[PDB]
DNA sequence: ACCGCTTAAACGCACGTA
DNA sequence: TACGTGCGTTTAAGCGGT
């Protein structure tokens, strides 16, 4: 039966998702989650729909930014792999 | 009447994580980034959220708008285009 | 009787914040309870959306 | 907010090897 | 030795209506 090597389908779903556009966390968990880091600051919140859309663009945009430097750590180290301590120097460096 | 409370970070997933990772370029990822990238994600949505809602509050307002989101990431210095 | 600030804890309350509570000395529901927002928030680490859902939850439970 | 149906994604596990 | 790959199962996200 075939089998790609570790790595070949890593590689095709970053030229994959490299390529498009679409959002890349579910509507649905992410708006729960939403309201709920939205009901310790303020009582009796609505949201309009366009607001929550906002909210995942900029958290998607900034997840994938923070790979992107996070890769960059990992590559500096002779590794391949992203691990725990790239994210955390990546956000010490940015200033986070 | 009632309304129950929840908890949610863990419904961002494993392989949604994992698709970000691989729009970020990453080609291998160790076990344990799901879970520090959800405790970075929450308090991204926290810093942000807090003072989106803040926008609401001086409108007097009950609804947060895309507006609200907007002004809070301006003044985050991380700037959305195509929500005004 | 007692109403011990543990049961505050399923209410959605933080533990730390039960923590800062009884380092402050309250120790029972009925100690959050009987008290107006600022005995909370001048505690440490405690905001006024933290006194507020204790106080409701406290309510709640009390 | 809820009901129902579908199906694709998530998940658990085995195994080999980078 | 931990992670990628593959496969069978199950779970829930998604879609459509109201």
């Amino acid at each position: 039966p075939h089998r790609y090597r570790p790595g070949t389908v890593a590689l095709r779903e970053i030229r994959r998702y490299q390529k498009s556009t679409e959002l890349l966390i579910r509507k649905l968990p992410f708006q729960r989650l939403v309201r709920e880091i939205a009901q310790d600051f303020k009582t009796d919140l609505r949201f309009q729909s366009s607001a929550v859309m906002a909210l995942q663009e900029a958290c998607e945009a900034y997840l994938v930014g923070l790979f992107e430097d996070t890769n960059l750590c990992a590559i500096h180290a002779k590794r391949v792999t992203i691990m725990p301590k790239d994210i955390q120097l990546a956000r010490r460096i940015r200033g986070e | 009447h009632r309304k129950v409370l929840r908890d949610n970070i863990q419904g961002i997933t494993k392989p949604a994580i994992r698709r970000l990772a691989r729009r970020g370029g990453v080609k291998r990822i160790s076990g344990l980034i799901y879970e520090e990238t959800r405790g970075v994600l929450k308090v991204f949505l926290e810093n942000v959220i807090r003072d989106a809602v803040t926008y609401t509050e001086h409108a007097k307002r009950k609804t947060v708008t895309a507006m609200d989101v907007v002004y809070a990431l301006k003044r985050q210095g991380r700037t959305l285009y195509g929500f005004g | 009787g007692p109403q011990p600030i543990s049961r505050l804890e399923q209410c959605g309350i933080n533990a730390n914040d039960v923590k800062k509570l009884e380092e402050a000395g309250f120790h029972t529901v009925e100690a959050v309870a009987y008290a107006p927002k600022k005995e909370l928030i001048n505690i440490k680490g405690i905001s006024e959306a933290k006194a507020d859902k204790i106080l409701a939850e406290a309510a709640k439970l009390v």
